[PDB]
């Protein structure tokens, strides 16, 4: 029987009469005088009438009324605010349910002009979401030699081609294309990446299938189109290793000097993953495709973090990225998996070392 | 500025997601798996403890264990780990931000109110914390300040009166079946079919089974009678292994196992009369408006013709003097996590938070007198 | 020999398995050593488990043209691998436990 | 997989002492034929010239309940070749005739 | 197992575990591969039940039972083939009947 103390109940039940609000977004506003006795169909109302006796003491009466149009926050507010404003009271105070249409003729005797209802209302204070949806189509081209890396490519049969390999995601179906000249190394990492993307961005709710040429499943034709001809694959020399180690630049934000810093990490994939300190708060770029990431550490101030989606929100217009880059927030033990391919040996923490027990 | 957490721990299904939405963002089933066979293919991301729906994917390989059994936490690491999956995995945020709405499970004992706030308050560093209760959230879900709620869910089956907008502690009352002994009940009357199920990796086959081919029969006998003589209701349901088994007059008795508990076993009452003995518990003069708001909730009242036979069974044994209705809408199933959103979005829950602060001058004792 | 072939063989390695890991353990299997090099012996393979499974099921078989030498490619890339190097059983735990470390360490 | 352990001992004893090698591992053939095509989730048929064994692996672990092993391999299929080109009046004896028999196996 | 109670059964408390001296004798089957003798056919399935019978015991405790396997050699015993090889069975007369006590011993 906790007492509330918000600001607007200030005015209930001081002297008789009858009292009358609104809902509206999870919060109340009391309606207009000459508004009285009328109600709209699409939203929920809080009655109160409080009454004189002979005695001295004064009695309350509360009503929630509920239209047949309103929304659910609507009701449940109507029905919270009552519980609410009768523990503000001291428990002296009769609840009462009122229907649209089917009121009681008690309701009925308090208003001397009638009831008239007008259609239309207040918006409701949800957003529609789903349990558990992902609408994603994308396209990941996995490259090298010795350092291996991804990289977001356009979604059609063109960018194909024998020397590399893809990873087409579609949601729910992940679909894992090897090239016939594809090495070791890079469907190691497509493994890597695919079961990555399964487990950690959809916690296992998705399958992963792997195919090569001529046994293209029905979603990759449905999607991609007709299958042409491949233009073959250059054969995976070292000069595209120092291009994959040329791609991500890690910066540091923190303010354990007194002041505004942003400092080069590195500029050298594969990083180190003790380079992350948790004290402080760190950037990764790799905005050549359109992807920026904001780690954050747990011990990090608010003002450091608010700083660095600031300077991150800055990269887009000072380098010149193109208009679909994402800020990816990213606190610790969270991480992206394509966040993970530019670190040398990513640990988790609940990791198994050697074969196992 | 910052946005709630809205976090429903269920015994076998929990739910997570944003203040002031109309469903909850994830939806995952409560299960820590551990693997039960050595990994050779060293050096590929193999972890000793798969948790959530990513367990739920590699389940053949791994042993699973509910942490919460019975709708009380009894495993607290296992607990922590559904906590930290929760937060880092699913919802991808920080708890250091955000305050969480939780919810308990009626006539919980004190010391796991104490340990909810300590390992909140002190392993993930929340600001701000509430703790609120399943069957209230759903009655406020339902938009009525007064009413019985048959909450059956994965663990047990509670049936709650509240009047004026709180519940009555010597009339909440706990019946220990649920959708778990009824996928029990399913897994013992499938061997005279010739078809095996034994491990825990193919009881959410069974599970799957339950869900997607039960219904509730309004009048048992004749439905004896006409699955033993036709065979019109026999239906075939696809294994992931690609065997096709066949399901006759088991989609509805395993939905009977509520009405009749002498099926497995156990002595006590049938999940229709034992509203009514809670009823009788009640005062008299509350009565006439709590037989009228029959509030359904959770996972187990999607059945098809649970209401009908609800209706038939509490008309047959309340007195004929009296109006009985039976209200189900149909997201009673997340109808808790909808009253969470709806309370931790409120413009007067700003001052019933637990923050930290008010928790570093009284310890883990500042939730009995805030959260009641 | 009474024991029956290779693709019942096959099939009975998939059902001893625990039921929920077929689906995917139907659509990889991978064919290695010199024995597999002979022409049409996927086609067979595939006809056989196709007859053998239930025909819900899709059966996908994976035969690289470099299986001959496949043990030791996945050699190469499992002394070369980063996580290996606390797996060497070394000298000097050799001469501590006798050739009885060889059980504990390896599979 | 499915040797006996005195050939592990014995690999082990010399290879430690006779050639003084500072490290050693031993892995079965049918992961390392896994470890080549990139994939985890498979079952394996690696058959050599004397081993055509079965080996089931879901993610990263093996199930060694399921492992299956039959000597029927090259050794056998090359033997049997001698024993029906005799139909046409071509005898094989000789061990280097067991090498020709062989590459008309193979070729 | 079955409860009777007043000479009649119980229905709802009768279990069946899957497992018994079939797959105690194939557990047996497959322990004795690691000391080089080898049994794959039906046919030798019982000279192997018949080893199973005559050589096997219950031990009280497993882990000192092991330790004293491992460390001494009195408890290791010999067995006649009917194809007159003897072959000796050591730790293993114990270790077979602990599937029924652990049965991830078969997975
Ligand atoms: N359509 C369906 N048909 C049958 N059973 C269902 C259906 N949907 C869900 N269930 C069952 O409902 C249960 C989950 O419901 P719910 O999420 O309300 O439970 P919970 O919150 O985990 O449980 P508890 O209230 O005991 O903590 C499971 O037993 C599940 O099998
Ligand atoms: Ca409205
Ligand atoms: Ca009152
Ligand atoms: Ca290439
Ligand atoms: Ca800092
Ligand atoms: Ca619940
Ligand atoms: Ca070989």
């Amino acid at each position: 029987h906790m007492v509330v103390e918000h600001p607007e109940f200030l005015k209930a039940g001081k002297e008789p009469g009858l009292q009358i609000w609104r809902v509206e977004k999870f919060d109340l506003v009391p309606v207009p005088t000459n508004l009285y006795g009328d109600f709209f169909t699409g939203d929920a109302y809080v009655i109160l009438k409080t009454v004189q006796l002979r005695n001295g003491n004064l009695q309350y009466d509360l009503h929630y009324w509920l239209g047949n149009e309103c929304s659910q926050d609507e009701s449940g507010a109507a029905a919270i605010f009552t519980v609410q404003l009768d523990d503000y009271l001291n428990g002296r105070a009769v609840q009462h349910r009122e229907v649209q249409g089917f009121e009681s003729a008690t309701f009925l005797g308090y208003f001397k002009s009638g009831l008239k209802y007008k259609k239309g209302g207040v918006a409701s204070g949800f957003k529609h979401v789903v349990p558990n949806e992902v609408v994603v189509q994308r396209l990941f081209q996995v490259k090298g030699r010795r350092v291996v890396r991804a990289t977001e490519v356009p979604v059609s049969w063109e960018s194909f081609n024998n020397g590399d390999c893809f990873i087409l995601d579609l949601g729910n179906n992940i679909h894992q294309w090897c090239g016939s000249n594809s090495n070791r190394y890079e469907r190691l990492k497509a493994t890597q990446v695919s079961k990555g993307i399964r487990d950690n961005e959809r916690s296992g709710r998705a399958r992963v299938h792997v195919s090569e040429e001529g046994t293209e499943p029905e979603a990759m034709l449905q999607v991609l189109g007709p299958k042409p001809a491949l233009p073959a694959g250059t054969e995976d020399t070292a000069k595209e290793d120092a291009a994959n180690r040329k791609l991500a630049k890690l910066y540091k934000v923190s303010n354990g000097a007194g002041t505004m810093s942003v400092s080069l990490v590195a500029d050298e994939n594969p990083f180190a993953q003790g380079a992350l300190k948790s004290e402080d708060c760190f950037i990764l770029d790799h905005g050549k495709d359109g992807k920026i990431f904001v780690w954050k550490g747990k011990q990090a101030n608010t003002e450091e973090r608010k700083a660095a989606l600031k300077t991150a929100s800055d990269f887009i217009t000072k380098m010149d990225y193109p208009k679909q880059t994402q800020v990816s927030v990213l606190p610790e033990g969270g991480e992206t998996p394509l966040f993970k391919q530019f670190f040398k040996n990513w640990r988790d923490p609940d990791q198994t070392d050697g074969l196992g027990l | 500025e910052t946005t709630a957490l809205v976090c429903d721990n269920g015994s076998g299904l929990v739910k997570a997601g944003f203040a002031g939405d109309d469903a909850p963002r994830a939806v995952f089933p409560s299960i820590v798996g551990r693997p039960r066979h050595q990994g050779v293919m060293v050096g590929m991301g193999q972890k000793d403890s798969y948790v959530g729906d990513e367990a739920q994917s590699k389940r053949g390989i791994l042993t699973l264990k509910y942490p919460i059994e019975h709708g009380i936490i009894t495993n607290w690491d296992d607990m922590e780990k559904i906590w930290h999956h929760t937060f880092y995995n699913e919802l991808r945020v920080a708890p250091e931000e955000h305050p969480t709405l939780l919810t308990e499970a009626p006539l919980n004992p004190k010391a796991n109110r104490e340990k909810m706030t300590q390992i909140m308050f002190e392993t993930f560093n929340v600001p701000a914390m509430y703790v609120a209760i399943q069957a209230v959230l759903s009655l406020y879900a339902s938009g009525r300040t007064t009413g019985i709620v048959l909450d059956s869910g994965d663990g047990v089956t509670h049936n709650v009166p509240i009047y004026e907008g709180y519940a009555l502690p010597h009339a909440i009352m706990r019946l220990d079946l649920a959708g778990r002994d009824l996928t029990d009940y399913l897994m013992k009357i499938l061997t005279e079919r010739g078809y095996s199920f034994v491990t825990t990796a193919e009881r959410e086959i069974v599970r799957d089974i339950k869900e997607k081919l039960c219904y509730v029969a309004l009048d048992f006998e004749n439905e004896m009678a006409t699955a033993a003589s036709s065979s019109s209701l026999e239906k075939s349901y696809e294994l992931p292994d690609g065997q096709v088994i066949t399901i006759g007059n088991e989609r509805f008795r395993c939905p009977e196992t509520l009405f009749q508990p002498s099926f497995i076993g156990m002595e006590s009452a049938g999940i229709h009369e034992t509203t009514y003995n809670s009823i009788m518990k009640c005062d008299i003069d509350i009565r006439k408006d709590l037989y009228a708001n029959n509030v359904m909730s959770g996972g187990t009242t999607m059945y098809p013709g649970i209401a009908d036979r609800m209706q038939k069974e509490i008309t047959a044994l309340a007195p004929s003097t009296m109006k009985i209705k039976i209200i189900a809408p149909p997201e009673r199933k997340y109808s808790v996590w909808i009253g969470g959103s709806i309370l931790a979005s409120l413009s007067t829950f700003q001052q019933m938070w637990i923050t930290k602060q008010e928790y570093d001058e009284a310890g883990p004792s500042i939730v009995h007198r805030k959260c009641f």
